[PDB]
């Protein structure tokens, strides 16, 4: 149960190892990997044993390994913005979030073709490659953040003040639908908000805080 | 060679979930035509939902569109915000069609759709001969309706009370409504918000100014969508504006496509449109109607390579601009709120609207005002 | 050897969700107490909630209530149902413990514990000095008050138009309300149900006779319970009376669980409680105090022989139904509507309660009125 | 009214149906078909159920 | 009929099996539902098996 922090959204290329949730909540040491090329944005992801995101001013995906601290994928995501084009509504650089769920590796991001509509692709999490897409209605310099919990992709509205999920794109049936779900904005300005199939629950980054949200899910029989 | 997708850029700001529901509604409508005439081609809105308008947010947004190679944009602005964006608009040949409070000055690449309400109050000021009377306004929609009041009674020696209620709580409306009730100031003129507007109403009823002896003059370009059952049962005179015929073939047909329409897809849907999101549907139908009539002129409107930083040293403007702005201005189409037609000020002009009377059944018309006839009634 | 379980029967009305909220949970705090002295015995409550057929209905719960052993049964009843269950009650020796509307013919085996509104009535309207009023009444609780209202009239010589507003609808009551307006009467008592009178009200609201220079008399036991909030900007003169003290240790005392009870688990707490709740929490603290001073007695009360059939050919009186009536009339308890005693009629007696007027700022406590004291003044 | 035996505990919805001929005499609860059976005023009428989960 | 007893009974053999008698419930109009019509004991099943509803 080691978690993985990252700091700043432009040139930082450290990461952190704290190797426990008490070695992170209290105890400030700590493992410092380097990075080949530095991130965008606060959206990547660490699945099984590798890390996930992306390579500076560019459309490009690349996977490095937390153990043996090489590149063995780095591919590029079709038709995806970069540089701050298809960012959130906070800005900063997160033109492509990057998140997993029980299905697996996806990918959120925006077409030219699709306007600046919010786009979400189902990655390899060995080749990277495309496997499918799915084009939703709703902007992404609009959104401010999203998640995906199990094949259905949640946008949030805004980012400091009242903060609410509002949208809500299943690709299954591949519907859309306007849902009013508040939650609570306690330090102003939020940042990065993924999804932990795992724990079940939202890790947030607010105002330089580490937050943690238990979700609550209902399935109709 | 027209493109078979025009890209058009939209602003929206805060409070406004039914206009864009109206906008998203008529870009269903438009691309999912059985007719091929009348799609000749795809709309692509590049969207920016903003939550305040404060001129710098607003500029990212309009930067962030005129990167995206966008011809035309949708926009809504409020006092903090409505220099800054004609300006760019103006200044990079962009058009800006805007449903928002009309201004002055406002030519060279802007298109208001909203009418003016200055003629219409005056036309009905002078007809009910008022001579002495309060005029509760506020400065969210700039300062046109006051200077036309204050002159007009210059010109004709009236006595108008000139009241700002934009800092006003509920306490200190009641507290006025008392006072204006001291010196047997009997009849009033509201210029104010629909959500200021509706506390002066409740406050009026709850100090109980609602029965007969009181005439009040709402300044609005909708009567149908605000409560005045209170004021049924009181008695009181109230007249208003109407800008949307409900009774339209076209505004039925809205109607019975909006009834069927799910809240949950289409927010806001759950009560009829008011002005505003007539006034987002109309605009929507002029920028089709402008595209097709430049594809009938065989222009080929393309923002290749113009696309870049929006503030450059060298400013240059689109090439094509001044004949999108003179397409948008030379169109005359029919719509929910009647004729849509601009001069050469982009300002609308011979529209019509319905006079409003408040009687023990309710609403009821008593005439029409016409940019060419002034009032004339039945 | 007195019986560790007693049985009594409860007998609910259409819309008494609260009441019978207010009963469980009286039952609650009596059978899971820490002292062993306030619960020497458990109570258990049979209850029928019958959305009343009338006497059919009336009879039918009251037979099966009967056949089961209950001691005493907790009912309410409304003008189509008073009759039938006091008669069965008087006749069978059950007693029976009523919050619903005071009555005077019933004269043995029923303790009803709503106290009479005339005699506070009558002593505001002489200590108001009205000689000229309009009494808008309806026939659901009695002709007590309006057979008073009359007396005091021909005695003193008033002039009360009485009003039946029964089969009134809001479009008649604004007719009324305009036509007693149209004859310069402005002062009125009001003595209707509670959807009734905020019916009224609202109607008053909505024509606007709820400015200064109208005074109106709410014959209600509860007077915070109603939504009273445009006459105190408009000025209107209001009065009324308040049973429930809500500051006294008991009120808040219960207040404090009130509070922190659940919807869902006990419907109706999501509002304060009413003047019925109270008198029935007042009513089942009377049923423990009586049911302790029976144990205290040595009489061992038992329905053994006496449980069948309501209507046999021989009536059968319970033996020892008199001796729980006695019981009942000699109590003497403190709680949320004050001092709790009844005289040898089984009606209200020595009570207290404040007259309210409507300010600026709210409801104020102006005085109280009590049951040898008459209206006292702060 | 709902009772769980499982918890042993209650709770007051307000879940509404409709009583179309303004009598119901039998009304049960099928799990096969998950639907309710129900005699109305001398006819045979069928309900079917919501049923919901929680995670 | 007039008695707090469950009865199972074949409908492919027609014979009897089991009589039982429910303790402490109450029979002939004495806890029946609101409408009454001697509904005093309901029995029912779900899919954990058979239940029956009285009162005591
Ligand atoms: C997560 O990673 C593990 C190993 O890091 C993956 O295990 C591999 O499984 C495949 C077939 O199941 C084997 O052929 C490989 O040899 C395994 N890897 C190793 C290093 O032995 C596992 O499949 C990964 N999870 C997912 C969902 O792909
Ligand atoms: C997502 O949306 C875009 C834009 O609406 C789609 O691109 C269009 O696809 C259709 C085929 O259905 C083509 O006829 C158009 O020419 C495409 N437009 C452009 C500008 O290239 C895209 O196909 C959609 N993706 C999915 C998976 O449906
Ligand atoms: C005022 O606007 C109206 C728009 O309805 C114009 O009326 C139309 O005028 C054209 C000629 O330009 C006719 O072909 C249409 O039949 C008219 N519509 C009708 C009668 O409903 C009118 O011309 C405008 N007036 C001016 C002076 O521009
Ligand atoms: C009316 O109620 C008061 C209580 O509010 C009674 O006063 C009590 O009288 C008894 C004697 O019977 C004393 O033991 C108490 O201490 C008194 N309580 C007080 C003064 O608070 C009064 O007796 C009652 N009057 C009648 C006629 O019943
Ligand atoms: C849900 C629906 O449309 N129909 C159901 C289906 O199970 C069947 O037609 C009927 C009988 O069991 O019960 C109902
Ligand atoms: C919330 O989730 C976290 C994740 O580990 C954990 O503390 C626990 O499961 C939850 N805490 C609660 C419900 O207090
Ligand atoms: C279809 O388009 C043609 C030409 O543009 C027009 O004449 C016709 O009325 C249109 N029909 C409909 C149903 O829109
Ligand atoms: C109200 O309108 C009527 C005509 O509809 C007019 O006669 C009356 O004078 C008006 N009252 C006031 C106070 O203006
Ligand atoms: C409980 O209350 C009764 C009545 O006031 C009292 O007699 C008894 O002593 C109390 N018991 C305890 C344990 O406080
Ligand atoms: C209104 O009530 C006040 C306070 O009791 C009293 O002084 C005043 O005379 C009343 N006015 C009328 C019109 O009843
Ligand atoms: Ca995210
Ligand atoms: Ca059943």
């Amino acid at each position: 149960n080691r978690v993985w922090y990252m700091d700043g959204y432009h040139n930082n290329r450290f990461v952190r190892e704290y190797k426990s949730m008490v070695d992170f909540m209290n105890t400030d040491n700590f493992t410092s990997h380097r990075l080949p090329h530095p991130w965008s944005g606060t959206g990547q992801v660490v699945y099984n044993g590798s890390i996930y995101f992306n390579k500076f001013q560019s459309h490009i995906i690349i996977r490095f390994d937390l153990k043996t601290e090489t590149i063995l994928k780095t591919r590029s995501l079709d038709y995806a913005g970069y540089n701050n084009m298809y960012h959130y509504a906070w800005g900063g650089h997160s033109d492509i979030d990057l998140m997993v769920d029980e299905n697996g590796l996806w990918a959120v991001y925006a077409t030219n073709q699709n306007a600046g509509n919010i786009v979400i692709s189902k990655l390899d999490p060995v080749s990277l490659q495309i496997l499918q897409t799915w084009n939703t209605s709703y902007p992404k310099r609009s959104a401010g953040e999203a998640f995906i919990i199990c094949g259905t992709l949640y946008v949030t509205n805004g980012y400091s003040g009242g903060t609410k999920v509002h949208y809500a794109y299943q690709t299954n049936a591949s519907t859309y639908e306007y849902i009013d779900i508040p939650f609570q904005n306690k330090y102003s300005h939020i940042s990065m908000l993924d999804y932990n199939p795992k724990d079940r629950a939202l890790y947030a980054w607010n105002n330089g805080h580490q937050t943690l949200y238990n979700v609550t899910l209902f399935h109709v029989i | 060679a027209f493109p078979s997708s025009v890209q058009i850029g939209g602003l929206f700001i805060r409070n406004t979930d039914q206009e864009y529901t109206a906008f998203r509604l008529a870009i269903f409508l438009h691309n999912t035509s059985p007719n091929a005439s009348e799609a000749p081609f795809n709309l692509v809105p590049h969207v920016d939902n903003i939550e305040t308008a404060n001129s710098f947010a607003v500029t990212n947004a309009f930067c962030s569109q005129y990167s995206r190679g966008v011809f035309a944009i949708f926009g809504l602005y409020d006092k903090r915000s409505v220099h800054t964006l004609t300006s760019f608009c103006s200044a990079l040949h962009i058009s800006l069609i805007t449903p928002s409070f009309p201004t002055e000055g406002e030519s060279q690449f802007v298109l208001q759709l909203r009418p003016s309400l200055r003629g219409a109050l005056l036309s009905l000021l002078d007809h009910y001969e008022w001579n002495c009377f309060v005029f509760l306004y506020d400065t969210d929609r700039g300062y046109s309706i006051l200077q036309a009041i204050m002159e007009k009674a210059g010109q004709n020696g009236w006595h108008v009370s000139a009241i700002c209620v934009e800092n006003f709580n509920d306490v200190s409306y009641r507290q006025l409504l008392e006072e204006l009730d001291r010196r047997q100031e009997k009849k009033f003129v509201i210029d104010c918000e629909i959500e200021r507007l509706q506390n002066i109403l409740e406050q009026i009823v709850s100090v109980g100014k609602h029965v007969k002896g009181y005439h009040y003059i709402i300044a609005n370009l909708g009567f149908k969508d605000i409560s005045l059952e209170r004021f049924i049962h009181g008695g009181a005179n109230v007249t208003g504006f109407q800008l949307v015929d409900f009774n339209t073939p076209m505004v039925t047909k809205l109607m019975d496509r909006w009834k069927k329409l799910d809240q949950r897809e289409y927010p806001g849907s759950e009560t009829p449109p008011k002005y505003t999101s007539a006034l987002t549907y109309d605009g929507v139908l002029v920028m089709a109607e402008t595209f097709r009539s430049l594809r009938r002129q065989k222009i080929d409107i393309s923002r290749r390579g113009n696309a870049g930083d929006c503030l450059a040293n060298p400013a240059a403007p689109w090439g094509q601009g001044i004949d999108m702005e003179r397409t948008l201005k030379q169109v005359r189409i029919q719509g929910l709120t009647g004729n849509v037609q601009f001069d050469h000020y982009g300002r609308r002009v011979n529209y019509t609207m319905d006079v409003f009377e408040l009687k023990s059944t309710g609403p009821r018309k008593v005439g029409y005002w016409n940019d060419m006839d002034k009032l004339v009634l039945i």
